[PDB]
């Protein structure tokens, strides 16, 4: 640091010597400029304008030059001088942003300071190839159950979450979000810490206030960053936002550190660059949309990755979310998301309305990593989970009907509906991995089968309270060896008859 | 580049190398100054119920009763064929601008009210030093925004040179806002 | 109605050959005892 | 060399002029004084000494006036048997950080096909150790083999097991070609190559590597490379599996992952290039852009490649226009089905879709072929009987439609096999099964041989001892 | 100590900040007041425009305002709107100053107040004990747990 008057003046004094292209516009309407002049200009660069307003280079025409407006057309009176500063759009990054949110330019919005951030990158970027990576090893905690069974998820995937609308994605991916302040918390290993950004495209500012909200209540704003490019903003601050939080997050997958960043609303950047592309008389394709659209994608989804040893060894995982209409994902942009992407997490409302919530279709779901990114202990248990559902799965529908079924068989359905019955979750309730493991130990060995379907709830949350008051310790092994030796198989055994004694269900 | 581009850059060309500038010059300024206060030429021009025959011959007829070139002629017919006579103005304007920019150049200043003859003088005499470009025809102008200082816009396009007070009061005050 | 009538059928061809595998299994030894581990 | 002066930039757009000696169309064109190499490939003459070029790389950084130099061809790629063991792009340049190709030749991408003049060669049969495969839709040694299929059916995974079982065993060489598929994808093959011995690197004490042995060629023009890239990228494997037919006279394999991008990086760009759309949202020029590829890709009397492309099928629907156009440019035709990889019968192969030009009594003996089109009558059958059994039931058939039924339910399991390389989805061992094993266990089966066998025996088997075996096992857990 | 060293670091730079900020806001406006008063000052940048066409009073009055102001002792000064930028500048010092000294440190007057009233009157050679007391012992206690939560 440094005192004002003796030093700060005289640098001052020091500083202030000194002595010794441009255009203008042509046309404007609908967030857009057409101008006359700066032949030197590099395609996708920033301008600005004679009133503040600032504006990106796309169009390099023969005669004009068309560039797109961060903000109203108001300001610009077809004749406006404008100048090129030169820099290729780009973005701060560091920690700096982490416990703040900010537009798609990384200009905040909280109302509560400036961004202490001094380095910067740019938007646009080249994603690492095939040698400075390595495969997926390491597991991503989602806190559910379903998920973190069924559909792993990894440090350097990309795994899309695809439903109807009101199906419970961005509670998803806050549950996500909430897993991880006790795996920060014990902790001050960078390189074990997982940061987080929430890109919001199209919502609305009360939404985004409203998780904001529910982060703070929770403490989980320290690791987080957000990036708000809601509706009244611009196209271009809509088109821009995903691509400015694999920015922020690429300094951590650089930095030896690890990230994940939720795209919300990705098909609100596609409806920006279809918006953008007619109002700059591109012409269209199908569904009027333009072919760049894949490339479009595909730039920002090869982002995410799992860097090597020499790169440090972080990682970028995506968790990519897309709003289908009535169920078809025989569409254009849920196509190429699906066949981008190595895996799903499907969402349906007859499920959501039936009674399972989260109301993930472990069918269609999938994910291509699978059990390499599965803990053993979590592998052991979720085979013959997923098996049993299988079967069940296949058998319900004729069951249903009235039939009388051999004990094979009513065994088959009692062990799905108690797992069915299971799975079901809380909104802002995430669980641990041993308590997951615990549960569904509870769940796969034959404690629940009897029991009546509905006091599964209350089995579940005892059960929790039991284990996390009286044996904190079988959990803390769980946690450090990452397997259920004999040893711990006999505890928890004997820890589940306890609980059973000492309670008393329906069945 | 555009319509009128391409025929003023022709004619300027071929005027320059055979038949003389200061005379095609010359026709088009004729031309336009007829254009533009006869009132009945430009309908004549713009109206299709012309035929291409009765074009070409009050065209020729024009030729022969006014002191008028080959070239320009030969403009005027192909603009015919082409279906480009409208564009006589765009070109004559097209054709006006290169020479006098290629002789002297015309530039745009302002103060905040009238000067004096002297500091008028030393003003011409610096930005005449500036350029070395010996013949300049200037504009005086009146904006207050920029206090008093004599700011400009010698014209090129990538030479305005911002010496004014206010500008480079508020450059410096956002410079010296700057952290430490 | 599709994946109704599919997953009716699936069910009940499961289940009625789920029956004639046990059956099977039961009276396999039997009359082809060359597999038997018993007698080896 | 000429040189031009780019006049205006629209995306992977570039409209460029010359002031004298304007280059033919398709050739290549390096921008100057710009960050990283860029290459331009025309497409079109516009008039006035103007002309239209497509771009490999971003044109993120690109100038109006900036300065381009004609090369006087097209892109020429590097080609020998220095190219072997390496990773190249699009434009010859390696991205595996071993260092340059030292190759001593170059053949451009755009090439003419072999005349008809230039016949093919006889039909030889290709052995993969897969049982539907051996068995439903022989696969040709000098021909092509398709395997349609959605997302999310094993098509990249089969792709591997045919690697491990055909081109190891193969003395000729072999070439992969990655057109928009996954990165993760394309570093797990070059780690299972390198593991396996199809890729042999040995560093060296000054820096420099060997990678003597190495009979593979990699070829990569993934999702975050540009259309133009994604598009040339199958033109620059396609010459550089040329080489080796014409030349050096090998057999060659010639693996591609996702075809169907070749086609989206068509249409990516038609519409900047001022063509008017055809159907759906494909280009015009689908048919002719996707025929001079095929026909460079025959046998001759010089060399053979058998190719294997991976075709994906949006929305699982095969009436769209490139397999539309893509099935009658095959010799063998493969088809994944979700309603049978739903029930885990893996590979999920679709008996009553898959086909082949070589299934036929006088290749394949009247043993083989009988048998494969009884198992195709048998399942035909057990389909016409799913929505009587849906609607009344098991009840309501007779005992020959109910011996159907079995019969052809362990058909299904029994066309299942484990994979060497789905050991981490599945933990299960790989299999080869011989084709005439399969056929003695499919006879067996079809001539009533093992109906007293159960069901469940009949699932990721390679023969009829482990079914045995399996049953042997149930029947002893069973008391 | 860690958490309070952050917070004075921080508002130490905050001090620092909003200083520099009126010292340029005051500069500046003392400026636009001294070029519309005096009539030299036009023609002054006249000449200063023509020769620059081949110092200006803007950057002298600037730097002249910034060497007066580095040797000032702005301890030593007057009120808000005293004129001269030093005392337009000093004000906001010496406030900004004991607005920081009043939230990381005590104040002399709550000193005083238990020094004289609540300690000494107890007893003298030690100190001893706290029996012989009123109340207002639990309010000495509250001020203990503001005492030290802020220092
Ligand atoms: N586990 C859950 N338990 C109880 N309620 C849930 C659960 N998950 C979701 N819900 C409800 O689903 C509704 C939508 O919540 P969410 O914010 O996830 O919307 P979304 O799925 O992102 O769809 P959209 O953003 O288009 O509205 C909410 O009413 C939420 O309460
Ligand atoms: N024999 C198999 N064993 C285990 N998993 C398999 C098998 N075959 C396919 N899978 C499935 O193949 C899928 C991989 O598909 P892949 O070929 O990588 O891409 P695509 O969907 O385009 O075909 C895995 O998700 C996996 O679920």
């Amino acid at each position: 640091a440094k005192i004002s008057p003796s030093e700060m003046s005289r640098l001052l004094e020091e500083r202030i010597a000194g002595w010794k292209e441009v255009g203008r516009v042509v046309s404007v309407g609908d967030g857009i400029a057409r101008l006359f002049g700066l032949e030197g200009v590099q395609a996708g660069e920033l301008v600005e304008f004679q009133n503040g307003m600032t504006g990106m280079a796309l169009n390099l025409e023969t005669d004009n030059v068309g560039v797109v407006i961060f903000g109203d057309d108001r300001s610009v009176l077809e004749g406006d001088s404008v100048k090129r500063t030169g820099r290729i759009v780009d973005v701060p990054i560091g920690p700096g942003l982490l416990g703040r949110v900010v537009d798609a330019l990384g200009n905040p919005i909280d109302g509560k300071g400036p961004i202490p951030a001094k380095e910067r990158r740019r938007v646009e970027l080249k994603a690492p190839g095939i040698i400075p990576r390595k495969s997926v090893h390491e597991p991503m905690m989602t806190g559910l159950k379903c998920v973190d069974a069924l559909v792993p998820v990894g440090r350097g995937q990309r795994e899309l979450i695809i439903g109807d609308r009101q199906t419970g994605k961005t509670a998803v991916a806050v549950d996500a979000i909430i897993n991880q302040k006790e795996i920060n918390d014990s902790t001050d290993d960078e390189s074990k810490k997982l940061y987080c950004i929430y890109v919001a495209v199209g919502q609305k500012r009360s939404t985004v206030a409203q998780i904001v909200k529910a982060l703070e209540q929770r403490d989980a704003m320290k690791y987080t960053t957000v990036v708000a490019a809601t509706a009244s903003e611009a196209a271009p601050l809509q088109f821009l936002a995903p691509y400015s939080g694999c920015a922020m997050g690429e300094w951590f997958r650089d930095s030896g550190r690890h990230c994940v960043i939720i795209y919300d609303d990705l098909s609100k950047q596609a409806t920006a660059y279809r918006q953008m592309s007619l109002l700059l008389r591109r012409p269209p394709g199908r569904e009027a949309y333009p072919g760049d659209v894949f490339y479009l994608h595909s730039r920002l989804l090869e982002r995410a990755a799992k860097m090597g040893d020499k790169s440090g060894g972080g990682s970028l995982t995506a968790l990519p979310v897309i709003e289908t209409q009535a169920g078809d994902v025989s569409a254009y942009i849920p196509t190429n998301v699906i066949s981008i992407t190595d895996g799903q997490i499907f969402l349906e409302t007859e499920l959501f309305y039936k009674g399972i919530r989260p109301a993930i279709n472990v069918g269609l779901s999938v994910s291509r990593v699978g059990s390499a990114a599965q803990v053993k202990a979590m592998k052991q248990v979720a085979g013959t989970m997923k098996l049993e559902l299988a079967q069940y799965r296949e058998v319900a529908a004729f069951a249903q009907f009235g039939s009388d079924l051999d004990a094979s068989t009513r065994q088959l359905l009692t062990r799905g509906t108690a797992l069915t019955e299971l799975l079901k979750q809380r909104q802002y309730s995430p669980m641990k991995n041993s308590v997951q493991v615990c549960v569904l130990y509870c769940g796969v060995k034959g404690y629940l089968d009897p029991l009546d379907p509905k006091e599964i709830s209350r089995f579940e949350s005892l059960f929790i309270d039991y284990i996390n008051a009286n044996h904190q310790d079988i959990l803390k092994t769980i946690e450090t060896e990452k397997e259920l030796s004999e040893k711990t198989e006999a505890k928890l055994r004997a820890a589940v008859d306890e609980f059973v004694a000492m309670n008393e269900f329906k069945k | 580049q555009t319509l009128e581009g391409r025929y003023a850059s022709a004619l300027f060309r071929v005027a320059k190398k055979k038949n003389q500038l200061e005379k095609v010059y010359g026709d088009l300024e004729s031309v336009r100054n007829a254009l533009k206060d006869s009132s009945e030429f430009r309908l004549f021009v713009d109206s299709p119920a012309v035929s291409v025959q009765q074009k070409l011959d009050v065209l020729r007829q024009l030729v022969n009763r006014y002191k008028f070139d080959p070239l320009t002629g030969n403009l005027l017919t192909t603009l015919v064929e082409n279906k480009r006579l409208p564009m006589l103005a765009r070109v004559a304007d097209a054709f006006d601008a290169m020479y006098r920019k290629e002789k002297g150049e015309v530039k745009c200043l302002v103060t905040s009210a009238k000067p004096l003859s002297a500091q008028q003088q030393k003003e011409i005499v610096a930005a005449l030093q500036n350029r070395a470009g010996t013949q300049a025809r200037l504009i005086i102008d009146y904006a207050v925004s920029p206090q008093i200082m004599g700011g400009l816009v010698v014209r090129l396009g990538e030479q305005v040179l911002d010496f004014s007070v206010a500008t480079r009061l508020d450059r410096l005050q956002s410079q010296l806002l700057a952290p430490l | 109605s599709v994946k109704f009538m599919d997953q009716k059928r699936s069910g009940e061809e499961t289940v009625y050959f789920k029956k004639e595998d046990e059956a099977l299994l039961r009276n396999l030894l039997a009359n082809h005892p060359e597999y038997d581990p018993k007698y080896s | 060399t000429n040189h031009g002066r780019i006049t205006q930039v629209i995306g992977a757009v570039v409209d460029v002029h010359f002031d004298e000696q304007l280059p033919p169309i398709l050739n290549s064109l390096e921008v100057q004084g710009h960050t990283n190499r860029l290459v331009l490939e025309v497409a079109q003459h516009l008039g006035e000494n103007t002309v239209r070029t497509i771009a490999m790389d971003a044109t993120e950084g690109l100038v109006r006036g900036q300065k381009v130099v004609d090369t006087g061809a097209p892109i020429q790629v590097p080609v020998g048997v220095e190219t072997l063991g390496r990773i190249m792009n699009v434009i010859g340049e390696p991205v595996d950080e071993c260092g340059p190709v030292p190759a001593k030749k170059t053949y451009s991408i755009h090439r003419a096909a072999p005349l008809f003049a230039d016949q093919s060669t006889e039909p030889g049969l290709l052995q993969t150790g897969i049982k539907v495969v051996d068995l439903l839709a022989p696969y040709a040694k000098g021909g092509k083999i398709g395997l349609f299929g959605g997302a999310g059916v094993g098509k990249t995974v089969l792709i591997m097991e045919l690697i491990n079982n055909v081109a190891n065993k193969h003395g000729g060489f072999s070439v992969f070609a990655g057109v928009g598929e996954r990165t993760r994808e394309g570093n797990d093959l070059y780690h299972e190559m390198m593991t396996t011995g199809v890729i042999k690197r040995k560093k060296l004490e000054d820096g420099k590597f060997d990678f003597t042995g190495s009979k593979a060629a990699l070829v990569y023009g993934q999702m975050n490379e540009p259309p133009g890239a994604r598009a040339r990228v199958a033109l620059t494997a396609l010459s550089v599996a040329e080489y080796f037919r014409d030349e050096q006279g090998q057999d060659v394999l010639l693996f591609i992952d996702n075809i169907y991008r070749f086609t989206q990086a068509g249409s990516e760009v038609s519409a900047l290039l001022g063509r008017i759309p055809s159907a759906v949202g494909y280009q015009p020029t689908l048919a002719t852009d996707l025929g001079q590829l095929q026909e460079r890709i025959t046998t001759t009397k010089k060399g053979s490649i058998t190719s294997v492309q991976a075709v994906y099928v949006p929305a699982d629907d095969l009436t769209d226009p490139a397999p539309a156009t893509t099935f009658a440019h095959l010799d063998a035709t493969t088809v994944l089905s979700r309603q049978i990889a739903e029930l885990g019968i893996y590979p999920a192969v679709d008996p009553l879709d898959s086909t082949s030009r070589m299934l036929a009594p006088e290749i394949v003996g009247q043993e083989h072929y009988d048998t494969a089109r009884a198992t195709q009558k048998l399942l035909q059958d057990y389909k016409s009987l799913q929505d009587i059994i849906a609607i009344l039931g098991m009840d309501e058939l007779s005992e020959e439609d109910k011996l159907v039924v079995s019969r052809a339910r362990k058909i299904q399991r029994f066309l299942s096999q484990p994979f060497t390389v789905a050991e981490v989805f599945t933990g299960k061992p790989g299999r080869f099964v011989e084709l005439p094993e399969t056929i003695k266990s499919a006879q067996t089966i079809l001539r009533g041989e093992c109906d007293d066998l159960p069901e469940m025996a009949f699932y990721m088997c390679g023969g009829l001892e482990e079914v045995r075996s399996k049953a042997v096992k149930m029947a002893q857990e069973a008391a | 100590l860690v958490e309070k060293l952050n917070g004075i670091q921080q508002a130490e730079k905050l001090i620092q900040g909003s200083l520099q900020d009126v010292m340029i806001r005051e500069i500046v406006s003392s400026f636009k007041d001294l070029y519309k008063s005096r009539p030299e000052l036009h023609d002054a940048a006249m000449q200063s425009a023509i020769q620059g066409l081949s110092m200006d009073p803007v950057g002298a009055h600037f730097k002249a305002s910034l060497q007066e102001l580095a040797k000032v002792n702005l301890s030593t000064a007057t009120a808000d709107p005293m004129g001269t930028v030093v005392q337009r500048v000093a004000a906001v010092f010496q406030k900004r100053e004991k607005e920081f000294l009043d939230t990381f440190t005590v104040k002399a007057t709550e000193a005083q107040e238990i020094k004289t009233i609540v300690d000494k009157c107890h007893k003298g050679n030690t100190f001893d004990f706290h029996a012989l007391s009123d109340e207002e012992l639990r309010r000495l206690e509250q001020l203990y747990s503001t005492v030290n939560n802020r220092v």
